């Protein structure tokens, strides 16, 4: 029945790092009484775990212990403060200590770090660990007083070997009742026992379990090269994310931009490389962000001569928008690492940047509030969650292989599909991030972060950030955007973007398909029935029309007109037209895909009970000119129904007429640029073409389901 | 509802159905949805007979036989698991789940046709745990069992530190496990059980297309934890054979399972409503099979005779001289003389009456072997266990030894190696054979007529030792040179099989361990009785010492003795 | 793949009786 108030927590930490804050949060979760030593004092040691060290905490605790040299009734425990996260309540800890009944319990470890020779001197242990680790201990104040009063060495002396030598004395160990926790009852060192720990969820809290010994530890000390694994473990224990209650320390600690002052200055950046499709859309989208232009400093670094005309066209609009606008053209012959590094240094040497916000070329931000929410988060580093459409490829990583390469974690499939929501600790981010300026200034002062080795610049950047001890958070609470596909982007066309129908269908539809199509499909009117069994619904936007006529005029070869044919297997056209079939241009497969995806459902909803697979063999674009060819004679079409789409605006470019249904006395006189005509053409509908008078007109015709 | 899918299970069905019949659950509250398909044997007929006989005892029986085809065209053999077979089995399991749902039946137990559910209370015990999915832990001759404690990411076995502590029942308890298979209960009364399916894989299912993995994913997506319970010893199952294995290998594996049952339990009695196939014992091509047994021992005698009839091994019972019942005048009339200076190396005794009786029993067997001119004879002690395929593997080895010729005298088949060091030299061109070193546990060996003649010509009666001290002397492998110095003819060509086929039934210190050889009085006097000193019994089992660096890699192994699936 | 998860869920309530 030990009272909880007799236990005092003692930790040492020179500075205040994010790890120390995490430990403080974990300790405060179970109302622990923590006293910190060496707060602000210089680290008179050296490398934390490279070869040796730890000779200053002993001196500090020897100076501290003089106040409690006689407090027998008090129980004191010491522990690291940078890679330790508490998990259990004090009551169970003191209960376990009472059950052990020793005077000083040390955390046991698997290997002998400082020396190897003294291994045989250790008393034998059945199943658990045998050696001693200096990661912490629990003991009476008099006992620790006696054991550590004997310290008289240099401040740079190693620590664990002194404890090992003191423990190895048999008589003193018997007198001091020194014991080791071999079966992981209190302390669990993640080094060497990575496979003996599993996460045991609960309702409103989380814990860890040692499967090998079937016990629940209280303190975990992820020492050694296990920073990644303990950092992963810190996402849940003890209040990270439980199924009942969402996220924990994920909603508080927000700036909320109060005061009405001009919002903190932002140094935007753009790195257009590996030529990115749909560039003009992103350049246009660069303006409509929800942040005042006077507080936005742009830096557009190009690396492609191919994309030079687009940036040149867009440049004046940006120049009028932002307070400061700069360009670095492709002629500088600058590798991406240099670009990122001098952008980083340009902000780093300008005290007026407070959040250096990179944004790569292939990251479309469909949410216009990304900057506001991310800045409100006030994380040291933070990235938004973007994933390819209908895949698993995201912009972060779960865990790193021993080769420092992409492995697969366990929760990654959860996080990519938003089954879990919060702000997650992550060992690699890219393609969009928000870094705090102070971290740039007094935390990353060296210049060479992206260059300096053979590794990729991004991996080098995250590796540099990992060793310095800086967290790389990541949030996916809302929806932020999607990553484009630049695996293959041919550029041997006037508008090579038109071939991107397979690669990025959603943005292709957004740019190209007429904006009124979806509303018409879901059934709020729009579609018209000028004559029975005839329908008028808009399909294409103006960009499709103008880029298509541009491509076809680039080809230029206007074959057709003769009553015979070689493109036809039969070799005898019922009626000839001057036409360019999609087969010779190489665009036919994309057109069949478009018919399959964006026309089929329209016809199925328009004609109930009809089922289609959208097969088309003959598809072409016909030009009507008053001098080349007149309109067609009355005839019939060799297909179930015919899709008829105009390609240029009537009046502004040409004057004429549309279709003429003989059996119904129907005349179509005003074709629209972005609309399509659907009508059966086998039996019921005898149609004739009206003659063009002035100008030149283009019409797209296809025969589906022959 | 008790379900059962059976294919080519005719060797196993008689004992398994009797075990199901012995379950203490009211048959008017049970059912049956037994289906059988793609049978190459008479399984459908045996099952039809049983179901016809038991039909009036159960609430209902739904029978869906398909006698043809006997195989799929995409199958390479009876043990090949093709995708078409996996798909069909998944469809069958889905249909069984549907049948279970339509009668609103309380729970479904999918018993596999090769699972021996020997504990009659298995159902009541599993029901009392009140779990949505719970499997009885089934025991097997290996680390194999009906559950996995771990999976990496593709659904393959992943060794975990929990498996061995669970497998040995050092930790008893219902344990969360990522997979249970073969035998498991689903509670259909629990609401969450409605979303489980085996036929349509989950839309998000992206793992290997395998019937046990797909169901585990469905369980995972439904948030249904599959618990495994090992609180009791529920029963036994055979180990999955290799793909190129025959139906005979499967039948022999199941027979070995029944033999292992018979090691610690009364025999699993077959159903009285099912016939039993006639066995035709043979002597496996040996000239004689001897069985040494103490007249006072009958439990072991009966067990061994049943085990031999099980393996179709003909044997001649050989009686034995009870040296403990022997008086001095009988020993003297036989001319039995102890080797001068003989002292048991572990305790400090001259000998026991039991060791004398054993020695004289072997001497009498060797004499009969010589008098009859028996070219090859097998000698058994009564507390042996069989390796898998024992008879066929031993007959193949002996046929290879004879065909390739060998002047062998005492090829050891089962022993305790006492010299634990560098490997022994493999005999060239003879597979699975090594030169024998110093050995304890002379439980059984084959001897040739030449060896028996040499042993009789050694005149061993004037220099009596225990058989396990005499034999290493006779092959010049005895470590004590003084004992060899007591003898002159040391020309036994002794070899040993590497994969021993026989082990003790009980080791020293095992529960039920009794030694009629060690617990005997001293040859002389009657007040010097030696009790078994639990502290002094030493050679309990020469196997834990063996997990050392004895190599043994270089012996030509036989294709036999191959088993396990991805759970070992 | 480090630290395999143990996501438990409370059992579902019993289904309503038939009629
Ligand atoms: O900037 C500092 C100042 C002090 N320490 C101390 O270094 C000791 C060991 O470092 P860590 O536990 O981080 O490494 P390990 O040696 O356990 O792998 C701990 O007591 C910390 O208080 C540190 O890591 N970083
Ligand atoms: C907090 O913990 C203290 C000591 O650790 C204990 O005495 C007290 O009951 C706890 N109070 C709360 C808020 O639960
Ligand atoms: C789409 O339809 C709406 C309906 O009100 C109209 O306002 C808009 O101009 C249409 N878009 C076009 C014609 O591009
Ligand atoms: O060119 C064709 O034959 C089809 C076009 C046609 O007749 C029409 O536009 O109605
Ligand atoms: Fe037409
Ligand atoms: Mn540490």
């Amino acid at each position: 029945p030990v009272n909880p108030e007799k236990l005092l927590v003692i930790t040492v930490a020179t500075a205040e790092t994010e790890g120390y804050l995490r430990f403080l949060r974990s300790a405060e979760f179970f109302n622990y009484t923590v006293r910190t030593l060496g707060l602000g004092e210089e680290w008179r040691g050296g490398d934390v775990a490279r070869t040796v060290g730890g000779g200053q905490k002993v001196r500090w605790l020897k100076k501290e212990m003089e106040k409690y040299a006689d407090r027998e009734d008090m129980i004191i425990m010491f522990v690291d403060s940078y890679d330790v996260i508490l998990a259990g309540s004090p009551t169970e800890l003191l209960k376990k200590f009472v059950q052990s009944g020793s005077r000083l319990l040390f955390s046991a470890e698997s290997f002998c770090w400082p020396e190897w020779g003294l291994a045989e001197q250790y008393p034998e242990v059945g199943t658990g660990k045998r050696f001693l680790n200096s990661g912490g201990f629990i003991g009476f104040a008099t006992t620790i007083h006696q054991i550590v009063r004997q310290w008289k060495y240099k401040d740079d002396d190693d620590d664990q070997l002194f404890y090992t030598r003191l423990y190895l004395d048999p008589g003193l160990r018997e007198k001091l009742s020194l014991n080791l926790d071999h079966k992981s009852r209190i302390f669990q060192n993640l080094n060497g026992a990575l496979d003996e720990v599993v996460l045991k969820f609960d309702r409103n809290r989380v814990r860890i379990r040692n499967v090998a010994y079937d016990t629940l530890p209280i303190v975990v000390h992820g020492n050694g090269p296990t920073k990644l694994q303990l950092n992963y473990l810190g996402n849940y224990v003890p209040n990270g994310w439980t199924p009942e209650g969402g996220c924990g320390f994920c909603n508080q600690d927000r700036r909320t931009l109060p005061g009405g002052q001009p919002p903190p200055r932002v140094f935007l950046a753009v790195f257009v490389e590996q030529p990115t499709p749909f560039l003009p859309r992103f350049l246009q989208r660069l303006l409509l962000l929800d942040y005042p232009p006077d507080r936005v400093t742009l830096f557009l670094h190009n690396n492609e001569v191919f994309h030079e005309p687009h940036i040149a066209d867009s440049w004046p609009q940006l120049q009028d928008h932002f307070s400061a606008v700069k360009l670095v053209g492709p002629e500088e012959a600058l590798s991406p690492g240099e670009a990122r590094d001098m952008a980083m240094d340009l902000c780093r040497q300008d005290p007026e940047c407070e959040f250096y916000f990179s944004l790569d070329a292939d990251a479309v931000l469909t949410n216009l509030q990304t900057l506001r929410i991310l800045i409100e988060e006030n994380r040291k580093v933070i990235a938004p969650m973007l994933s390819r459409h209908g895949k698993l490829w995201s912009n972060f990583w779960g865990a790193l292989s021993p080769d420092e390469y992409y492995a697969r974690s366990e929760d990654y499939v959860e996080l990519v599909q938003r089954k879990r929501v919060g702000v997650w600790n992550v060992p690699y981010i890219s393609q969009a991030y928000v870094i705090r300026g102070d971290t740039l200034r007094m935390e990353l002062p060296q210049r060479d972060v992206f260059s300096g080795s053979d590794t990729d610049p991004d991996m080098a950047f995250c590796k540099s950030f990992r060793d310095k001890g800086i967290f790389l958070h990541l949030s996916n609470q809302h929806e932020f955007g999607r990553l484009l596909a630049t695996s293959r982007y041919d550029t041997e066309h006037l508008h090579p973007d038109l071939w991107q129908i397979f690669d990025n269908p959603v943005d292709w539809k957004e740019q190209y398909i007429h904006e009124n199509y979806s509303r018409a499909l879901e059934g709020e009117g729009i579609v018209e029935q000028p004559c029975p069994d005839v329908y008028w619904f808009p399909l294409l936007s103006e960009q499709m029309c103008d880029e298509l006529v541009a491509e076809m005029e680039h080809y230029g070869q206007w074959s057709g007109g003769r009553h015979e044919d070689s493109r036809l297997a039969g070799g005898y056209e019922n009626v000839p037209t001057v036409d360019i079939h999609m087969k010779q241009v190489g665009y036919e497969d994309q057109w069949l895909q478009l018919l399959r995806t964006y026309v089929g459902p329209m016809t199925e909803s328009l004609f109930p009970g009809y089922h289609t697979k959208a097969r088309a063999v003959m598809n072409f674009v016909v030009r009507y000119r008053p001098d080349e060819q007149p309109s067609l004679r009355p005839h019939h079409d060799s297909s179930t129904f015919t899709l008829n789409v105009a390609l240029n605006h009537k009046g502004l470019d040409y004057e004429g007429g549309g279709c003429r249904f003989l059996r119904y006395d129907c005349v179509i006189s005003s074709p629209r640029k972005g609309w399509a005509l659907l009508h059966p053409g086998r039996l019921t509908h005898y149609h004739e073409g009206l003659p063009t008078t002035w100008g030149t007109r283009y019409i797209m015709v296809s025969f589906v389901d022959p | 509802l008790i379900a059962l899918l059976a294919r080519n299970a005719a060797h196993a069905l008689p004992t398994t159905l009797g075990a199901l019949e012995r379950l203490r659950h009211p048959r008017e509250r049970t059912a049956l949805w037994v289906a059988t398909d793609h049978n190459m044997d008479n399984t459908s007929t045996v099952l039809r007979e049983w179901l016809v006989a038991v039909k009036s005892l159960y609430h209902s029986v739904e029978w869906r036989p398909a006698e043809e085809p006997r195989s799929y065209p995409d199958e390479e053999g009876p043990k090949h698991w093709s995708d078409s077979r996996y798909e069909h089995v998944m469809k069958l399991r889905q249909a069984a789940l549907k049948s279970a749902r339509d009668m609103w039946a309380d729970y479904i137990l999918f018993v596999d046709a090769d699972n021996l559910i020997l504990n009659p209370d298995t159902l009541s015990l599993l029901i009392a745990e009140n779990k949505t999915v719970v499997a009885p832990m089934l025991d097997s001759r290996a680390a194999y069992s009906n559950f996995w404690c771990g999976m990496t990411s593709q659904g393959y076995y992943k060794r975990t530190p929990a498996y061995i502590p669970i497998r040995k029942r050092d930790r008893r308890g219902c344990f969360a496990v990522p997979m249970v298979h073969s035998t498991f209960l689903i509670d259909l009364r629990k609401a969450a059980s409605r979303n489980l399916a085996f036929y349509p894989p989950h839309p998000d299912y992206t793992w290997s297309f395998d019937d046990i993995i797909v169901f585990a994913f469905s369980c995972k997506q439904a948030e249904v934890q599959m618990y495994v319970c090992n609180k009791e010893e529920y029963g036994f199952l055979p180990v999955p054979l290799r793909a190129h294995s025959t139906l005979q290998d499967e039948a022999e594996s199941f027979m070995h399972v029944q033999l292992e049952v018979m090691v610690k339990h009364p025999p699993a009695e077959p159903s009285r409503f099912i016939s039993a196939p006639t066995k035709t014992p043979d002597k496996m091509g040996f000239d004689e099979v001897f069985m040494i047994n103490l007249r006072r021992r009958q439990d072991r005698r009966e067990r061994m005779l049943r085990a031999l009839q099980a393996q179709e091994i003909e044997c001649r019972l050989v009686e034995a001289v009870d040296g403990k019942a022997m008086n001095t005048s009988q020993v003297e009339a036989l001319g039995i003389q102890m080797l001068p200076g003989y002292r048991d190396p572990y305790h400090g005794r001259p000998l026991t009456k039991g060791e004398l009786g054993c020695f004289l029993s072997h001497y009498n067997i060797w004499k009969e072997v010589v008098d009859r001119g028996l070219q090859k004879s097998l000698v058994f002690e009564d507390d042996l266990r069989f390796e898998i395929f024992f008879k066929r593997r031993l007959m193949n080895l002996m046929r290879d030894v004879e065909r390739e010729g060998l002047d062998w005298d005492l090829i050891y088949v089962g022993r305790k190696r006492m010299q634990v060091e560098h490997p022994e030299k493999a005999v060239p061109r003879v597979r699975n054979l090594v030169e024998a070193d110093y050995s304890y546990w002379t439980l059984a060996y084959v001897i040739s007529l030449q060896g028996a003649r040499k042993l009789l010509a050694a005149e061993p009666l004037s220099k009596m030792l225990p058989v396990d001290e005499f034999l290493p002397v006779m092959f010049d492998k005895h470590p004590v040179s003084e004992y060899k110095a007591h003898f002159s003819l040391r020309n036994l060509h002794a070899f040993s099989v590497e994969p021993l086929l026989i082990y003790p039934t009980h080791y020293t210190g095992d529960d039920g361990y009794v030694s009629d050889t060690e617990t005997s009085v001293v040859w002389n006097n009657e007040h010097v009785k030696t009790d078994w000193d639990r502290a002094k019994s030493q050679k309990m089992r020469e196997q834990q010492a063996l997990s050392r660096e004895a190599k043994n890699s270089d012996v030509l192994q036989s294709p036999l003795d191959s088993a396990a699936r991805d759970e070992l | 793949a480090y630290f395999p998860e143990e996501r438990w869920s409370p059992e579902s309530p019993l289904q309503a009786p038939r009629v």
